């Protein structure tokens, strides 16, 4: 017969849990995107992509 | 059936009224006030400039 302890049966409801609720991580993600898109530019540009060095000669 | 699936929908539904309500009023909102802009008042200073540049005295 198959008798699980509860503590195994109360980590998997949780595991699903987390889960379900790991899919909504995504759709904030999206609607920070989405909204604060600007601050977005300025991260990814001034970070992850440094601007050039040089400068214009005028 | 998958309710993050849905809310990506009603994230993606909110972004159409945005742009409905946006992108119509904001194009002719430009069409109308493109002889106002800041280009023309320049180009007419500089072809004054020029004009009387050419006609002058030493
Ligand atoms: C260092 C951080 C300090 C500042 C505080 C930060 C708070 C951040 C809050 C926002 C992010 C939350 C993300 C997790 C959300 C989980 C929701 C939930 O209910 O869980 C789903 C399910 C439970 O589903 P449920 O439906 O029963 O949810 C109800 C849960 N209770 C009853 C508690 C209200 O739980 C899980 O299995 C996942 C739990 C994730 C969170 C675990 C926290 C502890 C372990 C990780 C962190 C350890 C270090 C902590 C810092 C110590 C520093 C020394
Ligand atoms: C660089 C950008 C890359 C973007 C790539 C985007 C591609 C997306 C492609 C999606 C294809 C479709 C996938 C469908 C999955 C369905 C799963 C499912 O059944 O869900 C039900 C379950 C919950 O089910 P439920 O309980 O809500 O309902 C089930 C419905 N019935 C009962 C009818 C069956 O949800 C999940 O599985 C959610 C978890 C999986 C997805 C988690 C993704 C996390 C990603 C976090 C963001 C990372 C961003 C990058 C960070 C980088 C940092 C350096
Ligand atoms: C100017 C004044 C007057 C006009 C004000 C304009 C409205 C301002 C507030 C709008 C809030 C959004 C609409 C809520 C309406 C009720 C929806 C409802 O009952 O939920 C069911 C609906 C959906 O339920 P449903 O049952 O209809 O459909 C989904 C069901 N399945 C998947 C089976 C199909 O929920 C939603 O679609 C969105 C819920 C969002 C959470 C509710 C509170 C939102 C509060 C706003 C701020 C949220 C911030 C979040 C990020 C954290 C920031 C710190």
């Amino acid at each position: 017969m198959y008798l699980p302890t509860f503590y195994k049966l109360f980590h998997e409801t949780n595991a699903f849990r987390l889960k379900r609720y790991v899919g909504y991580g995504p759709l904030l993600l999206t609607w920070s995107i989405w909204t604060l898109y600007p601050a977005l530019y300025n991260m990814i540009y001034s970070d992850f992509i440094p601007p050039e060095r040089g400068v214009p000669k005028r | 059936y998958y309710p993050f699936l849905w809310q990506f929908f009603i994230l993606g539904t909110s972004f159409v009224w945005f742009h409905v309500c946006y992108d119509p009023w904001l194009a002719i909102y430009q069409a109308n006030n493109a002889h106002r802009s800041l280009e023309t008042a320049l180009t007419k200073e500089k072809a004054h400039k020029k004009k009387l540049a050419e006609q002058e005295e030493s």
